[PDB]
């Protein structure tokens, strides 16, 4: 199926050019950082024109209207004003980078799993059952591009879990039996290639009287004339 | 509409949303028509009017400041020489006119400062001297948007309904899909016991 | 069959500064400008966290497209579900594993309700249930895909390196070690132990921190009173200036206190409820090799439950 | 909480007043410029004229919502109000509706039977 796969592949690159180059935002995880960081800044920046009991939130006015005696009484109100929201500030700024340092700690750790290498956690790399993965760089972040497969248009069917045939019990290599109605096949589990049941796609374990569910059928010898 | 916003001090701003608390006229009032009844001066007045009939007006508590019209002021003692829209305050010794006149509508327009006059008088009334209409100060706060010119080109009165206060409280004039605290309430006591 | 439990959220507050801080008093409100903008900090960081704290839920718990029913005939080779699956003659979706589990654990201080309600949880986690039973792990995957369970089952000892007709052919033995495992399970929580500890004590902690902050407005930080009327009632203004500074004071250091440890706590739930989404996808969607992460022996599957502020897995 | 009277010696109680907290739920203002307010936990019987009186009051468990109007069905989630009540612009007016979550759905279980895809799609 390369062609038509090759061609799926394609189509769907080129609809993530689409929906990044219309101008439905995707881009959010990382417009928070700056806006919060930015707010951040304004309010420490804001924070000197208050005057915390004083005459006055401009210093250089209190030293030319006051004599040393008491134009200490009105430095020391705006000095500890001020100590107190630079200490809020770093507080919070130490509190928000163990954040951005975890998210950088998973991005670390799926680049080493995602991209140098194929993953079977389950919806660590994507949704659906994961294949490939590329890199794609940001400001201040990264995009991954994740390649996955999906399972399309199933059919019903019936099944058995095992086959008897001369009084012996025939279990599946790697497969399911199935059933079109009339006839039995054996086939692989995600994708449907009905065979012919043989003993060389199955093997044998014991009589045919202790599974619960078990058929009849005809296990066909494939050294059949000698 | 959207009448009598005025420049609040003298210090240039460019391109800035500043936030203002002062005496305006609120937005969507209503101001009686006149086509001369002596009218009493709550704590400020807009003023408009729309030839050359107009001349000047009459103020104080019944000394009282007298401002004729070539311009010529006989506050009685102090005499100073030197559609159209105009403020009145009397603050704290002072008597600060604002004023400006254009080419009522919908445009927005902002008023410039004209004159102080430091007198120190009480007036309780005033009474215009020969279609004016007459509007009434009251204390508000409203946000003002500054251009590259350093111009006032737009306001929001903050007390005018809940989408002015979200306006206010997030300090813009788009406001994007959300929820938003704004306020809170609190019933008042009736009396006292 | 073994139980494992983790936080998920926590009690979403808010806090009205000026009411904490002098409530109703006009003269102590106009003091309190001058120290710029702290209230409304404050304010932003609850916020903040109370946000986050429907953000973490969602993620734990709606990893799923459709609501999957389970069927009216319940033949599951003899497996049997009925302790965790929903009972509806009571009147909630709760089932009675979740029965048990449920059963287990103003000065401005106002508490937010929940965005997603415990109904809502329920049903979650029952068409979380449903797809698993009966559609093995390819509901994780795409569109679910019916198998009958003792194939499923099969399936599942083929991926820890045991041959499937150990299982055809010990299937009632298997049967009746799984059930007898849930009933003890559902014995253990009907006892008196103290089993929901990790949640009881994100309960614990929270209390105290706001029977610490109410406690603190009794204190007066060298004024001659602590209530505010008293003052304002015994002095002239100037004089009253420096006692409701003196309060003012006290007051903004132990609302700073407070939110800096809300946000240091809040930080460590997220870290819990980050590892329960990958629990919730690894373990009950898939089949794990990770040794340990799924319980404690060759993990086989992974069922939820949910708690009060939580999730707890099953792992056979 | 509790106070004698001088006069007449009566046990008398103390609580106090209302004291909620406002929000305002809006559509940008590039599509609309209605609006609804929640007063929070305030039994609706307690409660700016045109946003305070009239019609589309409705008492949720966060409170009460003035404004909107209460539909009956259930939609995917778009402005959050809390204990599954949620918010939406769509003659355009306001509406407020139980969050619904997701397609109903069932599997069409067996002891005999199974499902095999045929194909497949790269994503
Ligand atoms: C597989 O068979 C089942 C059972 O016949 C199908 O499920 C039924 O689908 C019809 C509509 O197609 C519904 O009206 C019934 O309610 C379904 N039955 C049950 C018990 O749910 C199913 O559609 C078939 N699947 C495929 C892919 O053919
Ligand atoms: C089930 O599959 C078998 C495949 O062996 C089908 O049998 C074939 O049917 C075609 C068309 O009638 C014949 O040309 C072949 O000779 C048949 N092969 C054999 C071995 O008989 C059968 O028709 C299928 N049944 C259903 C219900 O789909
Ligand atoms: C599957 O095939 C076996 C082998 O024939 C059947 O078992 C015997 O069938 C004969 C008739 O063919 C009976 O006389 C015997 O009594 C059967 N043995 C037993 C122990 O009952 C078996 O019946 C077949 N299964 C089905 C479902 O038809
Ligand atoms: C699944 O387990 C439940 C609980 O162990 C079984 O329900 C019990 O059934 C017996 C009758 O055999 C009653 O005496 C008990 O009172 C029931 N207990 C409860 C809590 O309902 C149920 O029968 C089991 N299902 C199957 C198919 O065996
Ligand atoms: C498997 O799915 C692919 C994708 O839909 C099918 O390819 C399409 O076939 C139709 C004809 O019915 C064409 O009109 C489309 O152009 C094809 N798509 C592409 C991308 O080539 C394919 O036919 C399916 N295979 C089977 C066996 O049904
Ligand atoms: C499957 O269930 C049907 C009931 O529709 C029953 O007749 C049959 O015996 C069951 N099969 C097995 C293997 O138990
Ligand atoms: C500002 O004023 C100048 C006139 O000197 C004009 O050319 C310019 O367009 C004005 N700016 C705007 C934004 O209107
Ligand atoms: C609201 O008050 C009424 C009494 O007028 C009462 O019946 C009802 O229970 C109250 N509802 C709430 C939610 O407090
Ligand atoms: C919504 O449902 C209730 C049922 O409790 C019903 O009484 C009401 O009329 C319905 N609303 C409309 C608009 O039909």
């Amino acid at each position: 199926n390369q062609k038509l796969i090759a061609n799926q592949f394609n189509s769907a690159i080129g609809k993530i050019q689409d929906s990044l180059s219309s101008t439905a935002s995707a881009l959010g995880k990382l417009q928070d950082v700056v806006n919060q960081n930015a707010q951040a800044l304004n309010t420490l920046v804001k924070q000197l024109s208050s005057n915390f009991g004083a005459i006055s939130s401009v210093l250089n006015d209190i030293l030319s209207r006051l004599d040393p005696p008491e134009a200490e009484v009105q430095i020391d109100r705006l000095i500890t004003g001020r100590l107190q929201s630079l200490q809020t500030y770093v507080t919070q700024q130490l509190i928000r980078a163990a954040e951005i340092r975890a998210s950088a700690n998973l991005a670390a750790t799926k680049m080493s799993e995602c991209v140098l290498g194929q993953s079977k956690r389950v919806d660590f790399c994507g949704k659906g059952y994961h294949l490939m993965s590329f890199p794609q760089s940001a400001p201040h972040g990264v995009v991954f591009l994740h390649v996955t497969y999906v399972p399309a248009q199933e059919k019903n069917f019936t099944t058995a879990p095992a086959i008897c045939h001369d009084g012996k019990a025939h279990f599946p290599r790697e497969g399911v039996f199935v059933s079109n109605g009339t006839h039995w096949f054996v086939t692989q589990r995600n994708f449907y290639e009905p065979q012919i049941i043989t003993t060389d796609n199955t093997f044998v374990s014991g009589n045919c009287d202790v599974v619960i569910g078990i058929v009849n059928n005809t296990v066909y010898d494939p050294l059949q004339p000698e | 509409f959207t009448r009598g916003v005025y420049y609040p001090d003298k210090v240039f701003r460019s391109s800035v949303l500043h936030s203002t608390q002062d005496l305006f006229l609120p937005f969507f009032s209503n101001v009686t028509w006149f086509h001369n009844p002596v009218l009493p001066f709550n704590d400020g007045v807009y003023f408009a009017s729309t030839s050359n009939i107009i001349r000047g007006w009459i103020f104080g508590t019944t000394q009282s400041l007298l401002i004729v019209n070539n311009v010529v002021i006989k506050v009685c003692t102090f005499e100073y020489v030197s559609l159209r829209e105009f403020v009145f305050k009397n603050i704290d010794g002072y008597f600060k006119i604002y004023s400006k006149h254009t080419p009522l509508p919908q445009g927005f327009s902002a008023l410039e400062p004209l004159v102080d006059l430091p007198i120190g008088i009480n007036i309780t009334r005033f009474q215009t001297l020969l279609a004016y209409y007459v509007g009434y100060l009251q204390p508000r706060t409203f946000l003002l948007k500054y251009n590259e010119n350093g111009t006032i080109t737009d306001a929001v009165d903050c007390a005018l309904d809940p989408l002015s206060e979200t306006k206010c409280t997030l300090k813009s004039f788009t406001v994007e899909k959300g929820i938003y605290q704004t306020s809170n309430f609190r019933v008042q006591p009736t009396e006292s016991i | 069959v073994t139980t494992e439990i983790l936080p998920v959220s926590m009690t979403k507050t808010s806090v009205d500064c000026t009411m904490y801080i002098c409530g109703d008093s006009t003269e102590c409100s106009n003091l309190l400008l001058q120290y710029g903008s702290f209230c409304t900090q404050l304010n932003r960081a609850l916020t903040g966290i109370a946000v986050e704290q429907d953000k973490n839920t969602q993620e734990v718990f709606a990893q799923v497209k459709q609501i999957y029913k389970t069927p009216p005939i319940k033949d599951f080779g003899g497996f049997n579900f009925s302790q965790i699956l929903p009972d509806p003659s009571k009147p909630s979706k709760r089932s009675f594993i979740e029965d048990l589990l449920f059963n287990k654990v103003f000065n401005g201080l106002t508490v937010l309700p929940p965005l997603l309600t415990d109904e809502m949880i329920a049903q979650y986690t029952s068409a979380l249930l449903a797809g698993t039973i009966t559609s093995g792990w390819t509901f994780g995957a795409g569109a679910a895909l019916q198998i009958p369970f003792a194939m499923q089952m099969a399936y599942r000892f083929n991926g820890i390196g045991v041959t499937q007709n150990v299982l055809y052919e010990n299937q009632k033995l298997i049967a009746n070690q799984f059930n007898s495992a849930i009933g003890k399970i559902q014995d253990s929580l009907s006892s008196t132990a103290s089993a929901l500890g990790k949640l009881q004590d994100v309960v614990n902690q929270n209390a105290q921190a706001l029977n610490t902050l109410v406690k603190q407005l009794s204190s007066n930080f060298g004024a001659i009173s602590s209530v505010l009327n008293d003052i304002l009632s015994r002095l002239d203004p100037p004089e009253a200036e420096v006692q409701i500074d003196r309060l003012i004071t006290g007051r903004l250091q132990s609302l700073q206190t407070y939110v800096t440890q809300q946000l240091i706590r809040a930080a460590e739930i997220r870290a819990s409820a980050n590892l329960a989404a990958t629990k919730m996808s690894e373990c009950v969607l898939g089949q794990s090799k990770r040794v340990d992460f799924c319980g404690k022996g060759y993990h086989l599957m992974s069922f939820p439950q949910s708690a009060p502020h939580g999730v707890v897995f099953l792992h056979v | 909480d509790a106070v004698r009277d001088p006069q007449t010696l009566e046990i008398l109680d103390i609580t106090p007043c209302s004291f909620g907290g406002v929000s305002v739920i809006t559509p940008g203002t590039n599509t609309s410029n209605q609006v609804a307010v929640l007063y929070q936990d305030v039994n609706c019987t307690e409660v700016w004229r045109v946003y305070s009186t009239g019609s589309n009051v409705f008492q949720t468990r966060a409170g009460c919502l003035i404004g909107a109007e209460h539909v009956n069905n259930s939609y995917e989630c778009d402005i959050p109000i809390g204990a599954g009540i949620c918010a939406s612009y769509q003659s355009q007016s306001i509406i407020a509706y139980t969050m619904s979550l997701g397609a109903e759905n069932s599997v069409a279980y067996s002891n005999n039977s199974i499902a095999i895809p045929t194909n497949f799609t790269i994503s």
